[PDB]
């Protein structure tokens, strides 16, 4: 339930080839960006970066969870269906 | 104003058949003087019913002891389609707790009564009768009381003639403690396990089945047909100011005889036992330890139960509560800690198991209970036991939590050198 | 002890149960207690009349309150869990109950434990092999004052010394019943020794009324 890891924005890249190495079966590439992730406070700061770099890119908005409306009193309505059958 | 309280005169009692020795049913109930004017003071209406209760100075007979006039006053207010209901609670689940017992088996016709005018002062359409499953010879007397009392046309439709309709129905518990707690006692009868709700919702405004309720104890109803026929000023010239009226006492134990009575509140509990319970077992000196209202209440020591008064405020002051005034007596032959830890063995009996600290802190304190009793621990755990009783006190969702911690704390305040005395005996026997 | 169920052939879902037609009758006045679309409250009273008719509650016997109440059947089950009168298991036909809570405790409700376990033959929570008799400890009963005390199925024996109850249990075992109540020579909660309050008569109808009714 916590949201202490979705307050910056991040910018990975496609991810490519990982091959099982035929000594041991270790997950081998030839993709030196396949662990770069870097970190900015918007996406303007994000979108900055990536254009100078010479990258394409794609910009997802973020999604907020929407403000929900809770009643612990809608647990015992006398008429509506939100009465729970059971604590 | 009173200097001293007690010495309540029989033409002053209220519950004048407490003993079952004169007849339970209507005929009796009726020449005792109950059901007399109930037409005029139900004419009188919510608002003057409400003024007598509150000029009474009546509180909560069920353990809490909130004002009961205020408290029935949050249910005076208009109609928003909801029906309204009248919660009387009478599952008497205190241990050295049986007052209400003896309301509902010899008086009956007291309770049906109250539910009647309980419930015109808060515009309730009935009332639900919770009775404790054990209790099933009470609950079929109330039953037929309440037979006799439709028969007569006393409740139903157009009760006493009064235009008022009024239902009164008797449902029985099925063995929980917890079902007594206000909220939980309304879950059970909703046909759930016995939870108690948080709040709010206070039951004033969502309660039974969702609808504006008012839960009152069997002690409190059943004296407000008297209130109001006596009048509040007449309730509140017994005991001290903010403790009026009188009271049932429960005195069980190491007294010689351990009995139910009516007795003003205020009165010393000194007097109380010796004049009523007839002393304690071997002489006042053989006195160790009271619990002065039912098992959640802290323990007082000797000293203190020399000249404390049996109210509200007064045992406050002494680091304790008048609870439901069940006085539980133990001498000196008694082994203190076995006491209190069978009381924790009844909590954690008891608990519901819904919230964290109650769950599982009761549990706990149960587990270090049993180890005190054989000394089987360090006195650094006696320190240990505090803090997790004060993590249990007002943490948890209902006031049960807060009723194992404080027979904990009682133990410790007043008995730290028996725990250690009986740790220090445990290390040496197994060194 | 245990609150999950295991099907045996004794206690299953095709275990018979079936409420007689005066039982029937008599669910219909617990039902209509009730406001309309709240029919889930008559759980409690119905699992009882259930357990009445029955002895007690096989998971046969919970269903069919479930489904005449159209109430899932977990939810009966979580009410046939949590209340303690109600029985999971078969009971002998006398559910001896002993109070063992502190104010029964400190009036020497172990002596009157040992003094059945020793008649009967039997341990705390066990039942006697001619299936008359179950017995219990419990919290507190609400008759404290007549403390120690027992409730043998629904009545309250009191005052009980380990000759009284021995007595009762003979009566039992004759097919009689005995009396409940305090079997020491008081009547109910009386102070042994004489009332110290209610010698008068009662004031008749009107005493004290105030002015103004
Ligand atoms: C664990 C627990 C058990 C309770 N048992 C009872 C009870 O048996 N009878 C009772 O009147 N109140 C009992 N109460 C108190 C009720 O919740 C509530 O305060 C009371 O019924 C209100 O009635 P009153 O204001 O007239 O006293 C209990 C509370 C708790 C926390
Ligand atoms: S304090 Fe105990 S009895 Fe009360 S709600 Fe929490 S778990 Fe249940
Ligand atoms: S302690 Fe046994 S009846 Fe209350």
């Amino acid at each position: 339930s916590g949201v202490n890891n979705t307050k910056k924005w991040k910018m990975e890249f496609d991810t490519r080839e990982r091959w099982e190495n035929p000594l041991m079966g270790w997950a081998s590439t030839a993709d030196p960006l396949s662990n770069l992730v870097l970190t900015f406070s918007t996406k303007e700061d994000a979108v900055a970066f990536a254009e100078k770099n010479g990258w394409s890119y794609d910009v997802e908005e973020r999604k907020v969870p929407k403000p929900k409306s809770k009643s612990y009193g809608a647990n015992f309505s006398w008429n509506k269906r939100t009465r729970v059958s059971t604590k | 104003k009173k200097t001293s309280f007690g010495s309540l005169k029989d033409e002053d009692r209220i519950f004048t058949n407490l003993y079952g020795r004169h007849d339970w049913r209507l005929k009796g109930a009726q020449s005792r003087g109950d059901w007399y004017k109930t037409k005029e003071i139900l004419l009188k209406g919510p608002d003057w019913i409400l003024g007598e209760v509150k000029t009474s100075g009546l509180r909560g007979r069920g353990g809490a002891g909130f004002p009961t006039g205020l408290k029935w006053s949050f249910m005076n207010k208009p109609s928003d389609g909801r029906p309204k209901y009248l919660v009387v609670n009478a599952d008497e689940g205190e241990p050295g707790t049986c007052k209400d017992r003896e309301i509902i088996r010899h008086d009956p016709h007291k309770l049906v009564e109250g539910c009647l005018v309980g419930g015109r002062a808060m515009g309730a359409r009935a009332a639900y009768i919770y009775i404790r499953g054990e209790f099933y010879n009470e609950a079929s007397n109330l039953q037929v009381a309440i037979r006799e009392a439709y028969e007569a046309g006393l409740i139903g439709k157009n009760a006493c003639g009064s235009g008022y309709d009024f239902d009164v129905f008797v449902v029985r518990g099925a063995g929980a403690y917890i079902c007594g707690e206000e909220t939980a006692l309304i879950e059970s009868i909703e046909g759930k396990q016995g939870k108690p709700r948080l709040k709010p919702p206070f039951p004033a405004d969502v309660g039974v089945f969702g609808c504006p309720t008012t839960v009152a104890n069997v002690e409190t109803v059943a004296v407000s047909p008297t209130i109001c026929r006596r009048g509040g000023a007449w309730f509140a010239s017994f005991g001290r100011e903010r403790n009026s009226g009188t009271k049932l006492f429960n005195i069980s134990g190491h007294v010689n005889n351990p009995c139910t009575v009516e007795e003003e509140m205020s009165v010393p509990l000194k007097e109380l036992i010796e004049k009523h319970a007839g002393g304690v077992t071997g002489g006042w000196d053989n006195l160790l330890a009271v619990i002065p209202g039912g098992s959640s209440t802290p323990l007082i020591p000797k000293s203190v139960c020399e000249t404390v008064l049996m109210d509200f405020d007064a045992l406050i002051q002494a680091q304790t509560g008048l609870g439901t005034a069940a006085v539980i007596v133990m001498d000196r032959s008694t082994d203190i800690v076995k006491a209190i830890a069978r009381l924790i063995e009844f909590y954690k009996h008891e608990s519901c198991g819904q919230c964290t600290p109650c769950r599982e802190g009761v549990d706990w304190m149960n587990k270090v209970m049993a180890r005190f009793v054989r000394g089987d621990a360090r006195p650094a755990e006696i320190d240990s036991l505090w803090e997790i009783s004060k993590q249990i006190e007002g943490h948890t969702i209902c006031a049960l939590g807060d009723g194992a911690a404080w027979p904990v704390q009682g133990l410790i305040r007043h008995f730290r050198p028996e725990l250690e005395e009986r740790m220090q005996q445990f290390a040496q026997q197994h060194q | 002890a245990l609150f999950v169920h295991r099907d045996t052939p004794e206690n299953n879902p095709e275990t018979p149960f079936d409420f007689t037609p005066e039982n029937y009758k008599r669910i219909e006045a617990i039902v209509k207690n009730y406001p309309e679309g709240h029919k889930a409250a008559a759980v409690l009273p119905v699992l009882d009349l259930a357990q009445r008719q029955n002895g007690w509650l096989p998971i046969s016997a919970m269903n069919k309150v479930a489904e005449i109440l159209q109430v899932p059947p977990m939810r009966v089950y979580e009410v046939a869990t949590f209340y303690t009168m109600y029985n999971r298991k078969p009971v002998g036909k006398y559910h001896i109950q002993v109070c063992t809570t502190t104010p029964c405790m400190l009036r020497n409700s172990d002596s009157i434990l040992e003094a059945i376990q020793k008649k009967l033959g039997i341990k705390v929570g066990e039942t006697t092999p001619d299936k008359l008799f179950t017995l219990i400890e419990v919290e507190c009963l609400g008759a404290c004052v007549n403390a120690p005390m027992v409730q043998i199925n629904d009545n309250y024996y009191e005052d009980l010394t380990p000759k009284d109850i021995e007595e009762i249990i003979d009566e039992l075992k004759a097919g009689k019943i005995p009396k409940p109540g305090p079997r020491s020579g008081r009547f109910s909660c009386e102070p042994a020794g004489g009332l110290t309050s209610l010698t008068e008569p009662p004031k008749g109808p009107g005493f004290g009324v105030q002015a103004g009714l």
